[PDB]
């Protein structure tokens, strides 16, 4: 069904895929195989769709959490990583890929939200939240204000929200445990109450969102932004001096983004299995071949130790990398879909005066 | 099957400066649809954004080119949204997709954000 003999590889057109298709080549050169990479319009969608056939290609790469699922419907071959190899890429990331107590695709980048400052605006940017109301007074007497970031989605407001002690789902040893939920704790009231009272005095303006955030910082008019590594053309095409740097601390503890984990899984139906583990972990993921994909489009961070440390020479890498650390991986279970839907719709009850914090926090819990 | 299943219709021809009317219908579990988008390619293009329906703010985003001209527009209890072209020129011949989200932490503006795509509808206009 799948062809045998050669690799067929698949990764989104967002990504280097030129890069990529160079590793094969190398490949191709060591040992006769040849390797096809392919970007296929609606990738999201096809790969289960094709798999589900068994057909498709023999390496499909796209985030950690939707992963998951394609291991619980049988769609992904478990890998077998020595731990030489497993050594070589952050604990992290192996738990990223981990479903049902086995490893099921190798991680390649790592992104995060950070705090992004205009460097002639604000040169030394705040390091706790408390700061921001201070700073957001001054910035507002010269026409400018501190802080606009995409408050309608939960992944830009969690992270503060995480902070004290908000959470999800427990997540110990490699496993969450659903029955232990921290949506409406203590810590997660503290978080979103902070959040509120920014809008209370006038900080942040409760319909702020994604384009009218970016928007405003790339027009030099806000001093800072929270957004990831994808953002970070816009930024340039702009000419703001910006930097990069760690989230805000609240309560003196880290504010704590979700991390995603661009992942590369071998198919179920591929009869080519010990062909991709050869070309991922021997070709992929070294230097050389990480190099190459972020030469052609740049992964961001990445899960390899020794090419990490190589591109954390950029402040902006490094600075993804801190945050990624300091957060946690997105659930790729399936009882994490509600939370979305839910916490979506309590900050923005809390965030415009509909409820208050408790109310909010109660009802997304429930 | 895809959960979410999305169906446009409406392509047709114009000359320039006329209008016309694009559909899309939403089926499936599509309870927790937050994004919905227009975007258009012709060949030897670039796929490019253009218009955004926020499903839970009501906000509205347009391509420059087409702002003031297009209008986007959701009704709820048909799960069916629309593209209202107006004053049509040339450069908007393209094949039309929409497209859906449930939430993304990119930008809503771009193609890399949406999950599901329907097949397209071509849309053809002459000066």
């Amino acid at each position: 069904k799948i062809e045998e003999g050669k690799l067929v590889i698949w990764i989104n057109g967002d990504k280097g895929y030129n890069g990529l298709a160079e590793v094969g080549k190398k490949f191709e050169k060591d040992t006769g195989i040849k390797v096809t990479v392919e970007h296929p319009d609606k990738l999201e969608e096809k790969f289960p769709q094709v798999a589900a056939t068994g057909d498709g290609p023999d390496i499909i790469f796209w985030a950690h959490d939707r992963f998951g699922g394609y291991a619980q419907s049988g769609l992904l071959a478990e890998i077998t990583p020595d731990k030489a190899f497993q050594d070589k890429l952050y604990p992290f990331t192996w738990d990223a890929v981990r479903y049902n107590g086995k490893l099921i695709a190798y991680p390649i980048a790592v992104e995060a939200l950070s705090l992004i400052y205009n460097k002639d605006l604000l040169p030394n940017p705040p390091k706790t939240w408390e700061e921001i109301p201070a700073l957001d007074k001054e910035l507002k007497a010269k026409g400018k204000s501190a802080l606009m970031f995409n408050l309608q989605e939960p992944y830009f407001t969690w992270p503060l929200i995480a902070a004290d002690g908000g959470y999800a789902f427990k997540y110990e040893n490699g496993k969450y445990d659903i029955k232990d939920v921290g949506v409406d704790n203590a810590g997660a009231k503290a978080g979103l109450t902070f959040l509120v009272d920014l809008i209370k005095n006038k900080h942040m303006n409760a319909d702020t969102d994604y384009s009218i955030a970016e928007a405003a910082f790339n027009k030099g008019e806000t001093a800072m932004t929270i957004n990831g590594p994808w953002a970070w053309s816009n930024i340039d095409t702009s000419k703001v001096n910006y930097g990069v740097t760690v989230l805000p601390t609240f309560k003196g503890q880290p504010s704590k983004p979700f991390v995603g984990v661009l992942s590369a899984g071998i198919n179920a139906a591929s009869p080519n299995k010990e062909l991709a583990k050869e070309f991922l972990e021997n070709y992929l993921l070294t230097d050389e071949g990480l190099e190459a994909v972020n030469k052609d489009k740049p992964l961001g961070a990445v899960a390899l130790k020794s090419y990490e440390e190589e591109l954390a020479k950029d402040p902006r890498i490094a600075a993804t990398m801190e945050n990624a650390q300091k957060g946690e991986i997105m659930p790729n279970i399936p009882q994490m879909s509600a939370f979305w839907y839910a916490v979506r719709t309590a900050v923005i009850n809390a965030a415009s005066g509909r409820q208050t914090v408790d109310e909010a926090l109660k009802d997304a819990q429930t | 099957p895809s959960q979410v299943q999305l169906v446009e219709s409406g392509g047709g021809s114009v000359q320039a400066g006329g209008s016309l009317r694009l559909s899309c219908a939403a089926s499936g579990q599509i309870e927790h649809i937050g994004y919905l988008g227009w975007f258009r390619q012709a060949p030897g293009k670039e796929r490019e954004g253009v218009a955004a329906l926020i499903t839970y703010t009501g906000h509205t985003y347009y391509a420059d080119s087409v702002k003031g001209r297009f209008t986007v527009s959701l009704d709820n209890a048909k799960n069916t949204v629309y593209l209202q072209m107006n004053s049509l020129k040339p450069e908007d011949t393209a094949l039309y997709y929409c497209a859906a989200a449930e939430w993304g932490s990119q930008s809503p503006l771009t193609q890399w954000f949406y999950r599901y795509w329907g097949q397209g509808t071509q849309v053809t206009v002459s000066a």
